[PDB]
DNA sequence: CTTTAAAGCAAACGGTCCACTTGTGTTTGG
DNA sequence: CCAAACACAAGTGGACCGTAAGCTCCTATTGCTTTAAAG
RNA sequence: AGCAAUAGGAGCUU
């Protein structure tokens, strides 16, 4: 789910870029740098909330070295999944051990033993998708899913949803 | 919060040896480290040098931030305070 | 003086240093907040704009 | 606060002699003819006598004079010492303002008195070791300056300044201009680490030294003792 | 050899072959083993009966 | 840059937090548990893991590399290990406070025998300082000899009731005199009952008598289990080509892992009361003597060379110890020393360095457009002809000796690249004689190359250096940046010390000869 | 060898003022070291695996929030032998109170 | 790295069985506390946004830096191209395009009419704006901290949020 | 002020500070035969009041710990009766400055 | 009958701090 | 108002820690001996 | 592209 969330970016500047529009040259080195990161502490920086209008404020020479550091303070839209938190998305691929669904920036698979028991898998229909009596699942669909576990990896994160539960699946 | 507003700053309008001592380092650093000279550069070539031309012109673009003991701060550009 | 007892002592109380003597800084290697490092130096923006737009970063 | 490398010892002018001496050093009166500046130093010198609203400054500074003498022999300096070390050396500021200015043939003296008096006071009201409009820093900076100002106040007297160093305006601003600027000078740098230069400057001295005296006197003063030899 | 503390140390030393006169004065050295662990500079002084 | 990238972000260290290490972080933060004492594997290539010489502690080779971080001898810091003891010991640096707990609580219930009822210690909380506060409570509260239950109908505080032990101390061993009521039993105290006693202390109780909730908990002052340091802070060393011997604390932490064996070897089989106390006593001192050598009223720990065991203590005190001989004080590179001469023909601030000094000695000169020129006619030249250059620095730390480059005028400098040039004219360097006994003792002086390979100053700088000719030595320090080149000649150089503010006198004059001749 | 900069040298400095001087002296021309904090308990005993880019204290189960730190490398052996001695040194990049 | 107000979280002796996350329970991290702080410091109310606060807060932000980038001078698939890198258009696409495929209230107008109806805890409050319910089954069942709080409030709230709810 | 001539015993002492809202201070006899204040030595002490105070920590951005202090017993706070807390302001001579003014805190 | 490896075994004078000894005072209870 | 025993106050003996700075060279020692086991 | 430690003794300049 996303949350704003204030965060901050030390940065390192060398001398040789001290000139008269410094202060937009970290503005758009900020706007490159962080929008797309993911970070196990905070989820994914979508955008980031005024972008253009964000304050670097005073940097300070570091002793020894000669370059600056900046605390550019701003308030951002950060995405992240919680464990037992229902999420719709979309699915986006199909195979026989479940399906993947996109949620957020991220795709999400659920495995076959938490699937309801009244779908069943076609590798011959066109097109080729799960079926039921009263359920359907292609592609393009909607899926109201729960996560059911988040694995935290720094660049890019996957969450292992569950099907199983009632008011859940095909909608 | 901690930083004093440009009217009610009670230090010494002038710049003292260490804060000069500092800035000259820093400055030649700097230019050493091929960054910009705001300066006419004529015929020196040490970067300290350099940086002295630059800071009695008032030309040097650094901040003294100056600790109260009571971890408050004032913010002197060098070109506002005096260089004797 | 006492090395070994004072620090003994500091164990036993969970003393916390704020690190803001000489002595202090000298064997972590830090500057000290002391003559040239009682003061940090910034960088000015108000002075900088003034300067020609083609010494810019590219 | 000031810089222990920046002072250097000069005389008291209004602590040493006789009241005679001093009445004679520093008085001057208007309406008296005989006793009032030489006429042969000052262009104005016919319009000074018998005049009122100018006689009313010269008793100010005089005043001003006669509380510094009291003030430096009852309460700091009792036994009389008038040589000490302190800040601007006057002395040459004035001989190096002599030297510019070519103070030689005794020309009328175009300072007027009470151009004097004002520029002594703002300079009086210029020495600054603490900066602030509050009423303890007002409090510690007069404090700070007082034997300095007593210092400038009995060398810069209007009767010293008109016949025994001769200046005209010129050499007055010069004066006014150089005291504030060299005060300014000998000001001790904030960050200054004087607890180390303090504890080298005593501790150097003892590796060259009934009374007990010497390193084992100091050893008893550092090592405050109980009882003592 | 065990005992190296609590015993004197410095009683042999390398004869010095530098000069003659070096060596002629190493053989005639002598040495009070009081210790520099002591400001007492009573001993250190020379005395009348040293003539 | 001589540090290969890492991620996180660098900073310094504002705040010290001192604290005892409790047995459940020391068993976290360890990596192996030691348990073996035999140093080698039977003397057999690679030792035994689980001895003090296993490789999770880290490596101490140079083409070898540790096997619980994967790095080079340059940058594993060593790993700490863990040996769990067999019964619990006194940490010998506690022990007096040991005691002084052990007076001030009640030694049944873990209660403070007094109470906020009493004004008197209701006061001697309200001190902020720990020290201060343990002391003040600690003067009062240890001469009540019981834990009264109700404080002074019937309220109960909920006390015990169980009288006071008359606490003593000789040498390891907490006695604790118990009089009853005659004959006053004296029993010992071990570290273990105490350990119990300690554990049961309330977190506010903890709190009045001064210690902490999160970083000093009483009972850490017992160690149970011991930390084993990587072989950093004790390596091993070469003696004549193939011999080694190893540092006092592995062969102290192989005698204290025989004890904890020996102590095992008791619990298991007979044991008729006077070998458990013996070995158990082993034990602590084995562990005493590991942290403490300089314990009074016993022997020393001894090596069979008769020496005795450098402990840890004493590695961290005297003016040869951490503190004062690495610490306060350490030796530094680009330094040189010889004996000073002297010049009449030299100016003020000037100080003549020999041709091979010059040579020796360099300052990295960052590659720019106004300096590209010289500092390639430098390299050209050599690191054996002046003026020349030793090294060349790329833009990533990799060195390119001049030496045994054969190929010197095939090298074009790139900018931002670093060129470790000699030393030449008018470069600021410290010059310094000791006793450095005030500030004009060591100054910065401008350099002036000269053979003959004495140093040259003039004459009328050797009154503030003490120095003369008949013999000194001085020595020179050569700022390796351009921060310490600008501090060095606008606060150190000579001509801005000639006034000194110790008796606010100049200090340099005219002597020696210029003031007879000027006579 | 190399010549010793030893405390009354330190205090000389300190007179001076020059504090980079006195950094440059007892770091970049004596043994400067670099090690890693952790940012909860604030030991040094952060695994650093700088090749594969990955950090862990695994007493505080910690891998994001881990500190580098300059330090003499005497320093650092101090603080190891006072770990050796059960005494925790806790070194903190940030000050609370 | 990215690091925020959250700051010391020092080590005391004791450890917290209460870290582990369920989202049905109340239980979201050592982040989300209760009283939230600003870049200031200063105290401030958690912030839980439902679908609607975002999407406009999002739209909004993109157009005010095309309008930046233009110098002064209408689709989510061509408005998220206003970041920097192939990811980060491919993020932003795919979450704009979720904001649009379920975004019940499709303006300022009646996203300021809910936040004035609603301001009670800000999670259940924007999963509210987020999840459609038909009755008080739905909430009390999918969200179970309703049930020991009685402020309930579910039924004319949930009505008039559906009879608010655009068409689609 | 209880002036009393040979000694106050320890025992009696302590009901001294137990009467509150009231304040006995004791002294003796002998050591009252001098005004101490009238040495040459010793410099007049000034007690400020609490808006002085105030300003005083304000001026100088101070805590109450960060001033030079003076104990309740020193003589010269026993005989102007000094309360914890409470800061005297000391003028004195100065052979650099002429006047000097001094504060110390109560302990 | 000889060689190698591992384990065990010897006989200077000053001063801050801590509480046991020596001493004084209370205030219950008749 | 006065007798008393134990609450409460110092005086006193004897424990630890430290003793300028920097530098040079040379020289010796780095565990040893006895017993037991294996080829 | 890699030159041990610990001790004692004698010295140098203050
Ligand atoms: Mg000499
Ligand atoms: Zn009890
Ligand atoms: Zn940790």
């Amino acid at each position: 789910m996303f949350f704003l969330k204030d965060l901050s970016l030390i940065l390192t500047l060398h001398p040789s870029y001290f000139g008269p529009q410094m202060n937009q040259y970290l503005r758009e080195k900020l706007l490159t740098d962080v929008e797309g990161t993911c970070t196990g502490q905070f989820g994914y920086i979508v955008t980031v909330l005024d972008g253009m209008n964000i304050d670097v404020g005073k940097g300070r020479i570091i002793p020894g070295s000669g370059s600056a550091e900046f605390e550019v303070k701003y308030r951002a839209v950060v995405w992240k999944p919680f464990k037992g938190e229902v999420v719709d998305a979309i699915v986006s691929n199909v195979s026989p051990i479940g399906f993947f669904a996109d949620v957020g920036p991220l795709n999400v698979f659920v495995s076959t033993r938490l699937i309801p028991d009244n779908l069943v898998y076609n590798p011959s229909n066109s097109p080729p998708a799960y079926m039921s009596n009263d359920e359907l699942i292609t592609k393009g669909s909607k899926v109201r899913l729960k996560v059911v576990g988040t694995r935290t990896d720094v660049n890019e994160i996957y969450a292992i949803g569950s099907i199983k539960e009632d008011f859940l699946g095909a909608i | 919060e901690l930083a004093i507003l440009k009217e009610e700053r009670t230090t010494t309008p002038y710049l003292t040896k260490y804060e000069r001592a500092r800035i000259l380092g820093t400055r030649a650093l700097q230019i050493s480290m091929n960054a910009p000279v705001l300066v006419d550069i004529e015929g020196e070539t040490d970067p300290l040098q350099i940086a002295m031309k630059e800071l009695s012109q008032r030309k040097i673009p650094l901040v003294i931030r100056r600790y109260l003991p009571d971890g408050s701060y004032e913010d002197w550009g060098c070109d506002e305070l005096i260089v004797d | 003086e006492e090395t070994v007892e004072i620090l003994f002592e500091a164990g036993a109380a969970a003393e916390l240093d704020d690190c803001r003597g000489v002595s202090e800084n000298v064997m972590l290697g830090q500057l000290a907040p002391m003559g040239t490092g009682a003061f940090d130096v910034m960088i000015d923006e108000k002075l900088l704009t003034s300067l020609p737009a083609d010494y810019a970063p590219t | 606060g000031l810089d222990g490398t920046q002072v250097e010892r000069q005389t008291i002018d209004t602590i040493p002699g006789s009241d005679k001496a001093f009445h004679k050093r520093y008085y001057v009166d208007l309406m008296d003819e005989k006793n009032s500046i030489k006429p042969d130093v000052i262009e104005y010198a016919a319009d000074i006598l018998g005049d009122v609203e100018l006689q009313k400054e010269l008793n100010s500074e005089y005043e001003q004079l006669v509380s510094d003498r009291k003030f430096l022999r009852e309460i700091v300096f009792v036994n009389g010492d008038h040589n000490w070390p302190l800040p601007v050396n006057l002395r040459r500021i004035i001989q190096n303002a002599q030297q510019i200015f070519h103070l030689d043939r005794a020309k009328a003296s175009d300072l007027t008195i009470p151009e004097i008096i004002h520029g002594v006071r703002d300079l009086c009201k210029k020495l600054f070791v603490l900066r602030g409009e509050n009423e303890l820093i007002k409090e510690a900076q007069q404090n700070a300056t007082s034997l300095f100002q007593c210092l400038v106040r009995a060398r810069l007297a209007t009767r010293r300044i008109l016949e025994e160093f001769r200046l005209n305006r010129d050499a007055f601003e010069w004066v006014l201009g150089t005291i504030e600027a060299q005060f300014q000078r000998s000001l001790v740098h904030p960050g200054e680490m004087v607890g180390v230069i303090a504890a080298q400057s005593i501790g150097e001295p003892a590796t060259q030294m009934n009374v007990t005296l010497g390193v084992p006197r100091l050893k008893e003063i550092l090592n405050v003792a109980k009882n003592i030899k | 050899q065990k005992k190296a503390m609590s015993s004197r140390a410095g009683v042999s030393q390398v004869l010095n072959r530098y000069t003659y006169s070096s060596t002629l004065s190493h053989l005639r050295r002598t040495n009070t083993p009081i210790g520099r662990d002591g400001k007492l500079a009573k001993p250190r002084q020379l005395h009348n009966t040293h003539w | 840059s001589q540090f290969p990238y890492s991620s996180a972000p660098l900073r310094s260290v504002k705040e010290v937090q001192f604290g005892l290490l409790s047995p459940e972080e020391i068993r976290a933060i360890s990596v192996v548990k030691i348990e073996y004492p035999e140093i080698m594997d039977e003397s057999r290539q690679r030792p035994r893991e689980g001895g003090l010489n296993d490789p999770k502690l880290g490596s101490i080779d140079r083409n070898f590399k540790c096997q619980t971080c994967g790095e080079g001898m340059a940058e594993c810091p060593g790993h700490f290990g863990h040996m769990e003891l067999a019964k619990p010991v006194f940490h010998i640096g506690f022990i007096p406070k040991i005691k002084k707990v052990c007076e001030c609580i009640c030694m049944n219930c873990g209660k403070l025998l007094l109470d906020e009822t009493n004004p008197t210690m209701a006061q001697a909380i309200r001190i902020r300082d720990p020290k201060k506060r343990f002391n003040a409570v600690w003067q009062l509260c240890k001469t009540k000899m019981v834990c009264e239950a109700d404080a002074p109908k019937v309220v109960s505080r909920g006390g015990c009731g169980n009288t006071q032990p008359v606490v003593r101390k000789d040498g390891m061993k907490l006695w604790g005199t118990w009089k009853k009521s005659a004959q006053p039993e004296r029993k010992l105290l071990t570290p273990g009952e105490i350990l119990n006693v300690f554990k049961h202390i309330s977190p506010e109780d903890c709190f009045r008598l001064g210690f902490n909730e999160d970083y000093a908990r009483p009972e850490w002052m017992i160690i149970t289990v011991l930390p084993v340091p990587p072989p950093q802070v004790r390596p091993s060393i070469a003696m004549d080509e193939t011999t080694q011997g190893q540092d006092d604390l592995t062969h102290k932490l192989s005698d204290i892992l025989k004890a904890n064996i020996n102590v095992q070897k008791l619990e298991m089989d007979g044991s008729p009361q006077h070998i458990i106390n013996e070995v158990e006593q082993l034990l602590q001192f084995h562990v005493a003597t590991y942290m403490d050598n300089d314990i009074a009223g016993q022997p020393q720990a001894l090596q069979k060379s008769g020496r005795p065991v450098k402990a840890i203590r004493a590695r961290l005190k005297g003016k040869e110890g951490r503190l004062r001989g690495n610490l306060m004080g350490k030796r530094v590179d680009f330094s040189a020393r010889t004996v000073i001469s002297g010049d009449p023909n030299l100016e003020l601030d000037q100080v003549g360095v020999p041709i091979s000094i010059a040579k020796t000695l360099s300052y990295p000169e960052t590659v720019t457009q106004y300096n590209i020129h010289r500092l390639t006619e430098y390299v050209r030249n050599g690191p054996n002809e002046h003026p020349g250059a030793k090294y060349v620095i790329r833009d990533n730390g990799d060195r390119i000796d001049l030496r045994y480059h054969k190929r010197a005028g095939d090298i074009v400098l790139q900018y931002g690249w670093k060129v470790e040039r000699h030393l030449m004219d008018d470069d600021p360097v410290l010059f310094n004689r000791q006793p450095s006994l005030h500030k004009m003792s060591m100054m910065a002086h401008r350099v002036k190359v000269m053979p003959y390979s004495t140093f040259r100053l003039n004459l009328s700088v050797t009154s503030p250096y003490n120095a003369d000719f008949d013999g000194d030595e001085m020595n020179l320090h050569v700022p390796q940046s351009e921060e310490t080149r600008a501090e060095l000649s606008q606060l150190c150089a000579v001509p801005l010390q000639i006034v000194s503010p110790q008796s606010n006198k100049p200090v340099m004059g005219i002597v020696q000869d210029t003031l007879c001749g000027v006579r | 060898g190399g010549l010793r900069f030893g405390e009354m040298e330190r205090d000389c400095m300190i007179a001076h003022g020059a504090a980079g001087f006195l950094k440059e002296r007892l770091m970049e021309a004596s043994d400067a070291f670099r090690v890693h904090v952790c940012g909860i308990c604030g030991l040094m005993s952060v695994i650093a695996n700088l090749k594969k880019n990955q950090f862990e204290c695994r007493s505080c189960k910690n891998k994001t929030n881990i500190y580098q730190l300059h330090i003499p490398y005497a320093a650092k052996l101090l603080f190891q032998e006072l770990m050796a001695m059960n005494i925790a040194p806790r070194l903190y990049t940030e000050r609370s109170g | 790295v990215s690091t925020s107000t959250v700051g010391a979280r020092r080590r005391r002796a004791k450890q917290q069985v209460d870290d582990e996350e369920n989202a049905t329970l109340l239980r979201l991290g050592p982040e989300f506390a209760l009283k939230q702080y600003d870049h200031d410091g200063n105290e401030h109310d958690l912030i839980a946004l439902s679908l609607s606060e975002s999407r406009l807060l999002i739209r909004e932000a993109l157009k005010a830096r095309s309008r930046a980038r233009n110098g002064g001078v209408i689709d989510d698939d061509e408005l998220a191209k206003v970041t920097s890198g192939a990811v980060a258009n491919g993020v932003v696409k795919k979450t704009l395009d979720y904001l649009n495929t379920f975004a019940r209230f499709k303006d300022e107008e009646t996203c300021t009419a809910v936040d004035q109806l609603l301001h009670l805890h800000p999670f259940e409050i924007a999963q509210l704006s987020s999840l459609g319910c038909e009755d008080v089954d739905e909430a009390i069942t999918l969200i179970p901290s309703l049930a020991a709080k009685k402020e309930v409030n579910l039924q004319r709230i949930l009505d008039e949020l559906n009879r608010l709810e655009d068409p689609y | 002020i209880f002036i009393y001539q040979n000694n106050i015993t320890p025992s009696a002492n302590k009901m001294i500070p137990t009467v509150s809202p009231a304040i006995i201070e004791t002294f003796q006899e002998s050591d009252l035969v001098v005004n101490i204040t009238h040495h040459e030595l010793v410099p007049k002490h000034i007690r400020l009041s609490d808006g002085e105070k105030s300003q005083l920590l304000q001026r100088y951005k101070l805590k109450e710990s960060q001033l030079p202090r003076i104990q309740r017993e020193d003589p010269v706070a026993r005989y102007l009766g000094l309360k914890r807390g409470q800061v005297v302001k000391i003028i004195r001579r100065s052979e650099t400055s002429g006047r000097y003014a001094s504060y110390r805190i109560c302990l």
